[PDB]
């Protein structure tokens, strides 16, 4: 079976230059060679270049070199990639593949978890949770903000998880270079506020945990 | 150098269906072109490969075509595994180029977004923040618009929306907007307005409140 495990991810300040790991097992490492792709949110795989690990021969994408170099370590079979001086541009994941022949040209049969990239100059800092509430038929819409927080990720419930249907999560939105998300839960309107329905986000790296309750008003 | 283009960005089908994406190439590729598959969890595998027709482990139902510019995938019978991202990949000129990727998704009935809104929270107020939000919930299809409306009118600054994937339950999706103001310019107007805008009909769904009435 050919693996590829890359890299944990990365927080990295701009500027600054990180290398990432691909290190194969399964196969002989010398006989194929390594590419690069590179995806941010906004959809597409980009080539970043290829690594041959027997003779070091490298090819980059002229958009890619210079800032990219592409380095092996035929010892542990582990293949590397370093990016300098980087940018809010270049804050995404990227993947090792293996390349084979096959008449003609190559093509990539084997590809990594890929290490997720982000550059931010942020520092660990909890959450504000915030309640939403209606203001002063049958069911009723609830929610929860999470606003200012850094970095990802967090974790929001409801009721410590007793409302499961019904919820919505929105994925993370960038604000003053501080993260925000919502949430929503519905339940039919005899549940609130007759009853109790509370929100728990919890951000791990600043080690926090909230449970904001919902009330009537404002 | 070679474009890569994906008529179409997203795919609708049901399971059982026969699924064709399709790929074209700004030049003649003369049969060099392989399909990825990349599942949600962002994982990615290669399905085919050498203008299509060329597998690798994957199922009988995955097949292959095109020559020339023009080149597609098709899964004759579509299975639950099988909703991705597909993105096709030219390995005839330097650079390798990729394409946009089409990520299929099931049909649903239309259904109709839910809208929702909510003030800033006095928690929030106190911290002189003020945020109004705006949910809509399960709808289907996937395209929404929403407008901001203060005081009858504009408003695009502040303004954060947020999309979920569609969902595995039932297949709708759902939308969150924020719209991020100060204490001060929150309390120098009344009327807040979230206006949804679906193909589920002309008439925009519109939710709103006054800080007056509050």
């Amino acid at each position: 079976e050919v693996q590829l495990q890359q890299s944990g991810a990365e927080l990295v300040r701009a500027g600054s230059s990180v290398k990432m790991s691909c290190k194969a097992s399964g196969y002989t490492f010398t006989s194929y060679g390594i590419n690069w792709v590179k995806q941010r949110p906004g959809q597409g795989l980009e080539w970043i270049g290829y690594i041959n690990p027997g003779n070091g021969y490298t090819k980059y994408n002229e958009k890619f070199k210079g800032k990219t170099t592409l380095t092996v370590d035929k010892s542990s079979s582990t293949a590397y990639m370093q990016l300098r001086s980087l940018t809010s541009e270049d804050s995404a994941v990227y993947f090792c593949a293996r390349s084979v022949y096959y008449g003609g040209s190559y093509y990539f049969d084997y590809w990594g978890q890929g290490t997720t990239l982000t550059v931010s100059s942020a520092k660990t800092t909890p959450p504000s949770v915030y309640p939403l509430a209606p203001g002063s038929n049958s069911m009723v819409t609830l929610g929860c903000l999470v606003k200012g927080y850094f970095p990802e990720p967090v974790t929001v419930t409801w009721n410590s998880g007793s409302l499961s249907s019904g919820v919505h999560t929105f994925p993370a939105v960038l604000q003053s270079d501080l993260y925000t998300l919502s949430s929503s839960v519905t339940v039919p309107s005899s549940p609130r506020p007759s009853e109790t329905v509370t929100c728990n986000v919890a951000h791990p790296a600043s080690s926090t945990k909230v449970d904001k309750k919902i009330v009537p008003r404002d | 150098d070679i474009q890569m283009t994906q008529t179409t960005s997203s795919l609708s089908a049901s399971l059982g269906d026969r699924v064709t994406i399709s790929c074209r190439a700004s030049q003649d590729i003369s049969n060099y072109l392989n399909w990825y598959q990349q599942k949600p969890d962002g994982t990615v595998k290669l399905l085919i490969y050498y203008t299509s027709r060329l597998h690798s482990g994957v199922p009988s139902r995955f097949s292959g075509s095109g020559s020339g510019t023009d080149y597609s995938l098709t899964i004759s019978n579509l299975e639950q595994e099988d909703i991705a991202t597909y993105f096709c990949q030219q390995g005839n000129t330097l650079p390798r180029t990729f394409g946009g990727g089409t990520k299929l998704e099931i049909k649903r009935a239309d259904a109709a977004p839910t809208v929702s809104i909510f003030p800033p929270s006095s928690e929030q107020l106190t911290s002189g923040g003020a945020s109004v939000v705006c949910f809509l919930n399960n709808f289907y299809p996937k395209d929404i618009n929403v407008k901001w409306k203060i005081d009858g009118s504009e408003r695009q600054n502040g303004v954060l929306n947020s999309w979920t994937d569609q969902d595995s339950k039932d297949s709708t999706y759902s939308m969150s907007s924020t719209l991020t103001l100060t204490k001060d310019e929150y309390e120098r107007h009344n009327s807040y307005t979230c206006e949804a805008t679906h193909k589920t009909s002309t008439s925009p769904i519109v939710k709103s409140f006054n800080r007056n009435e509050c």
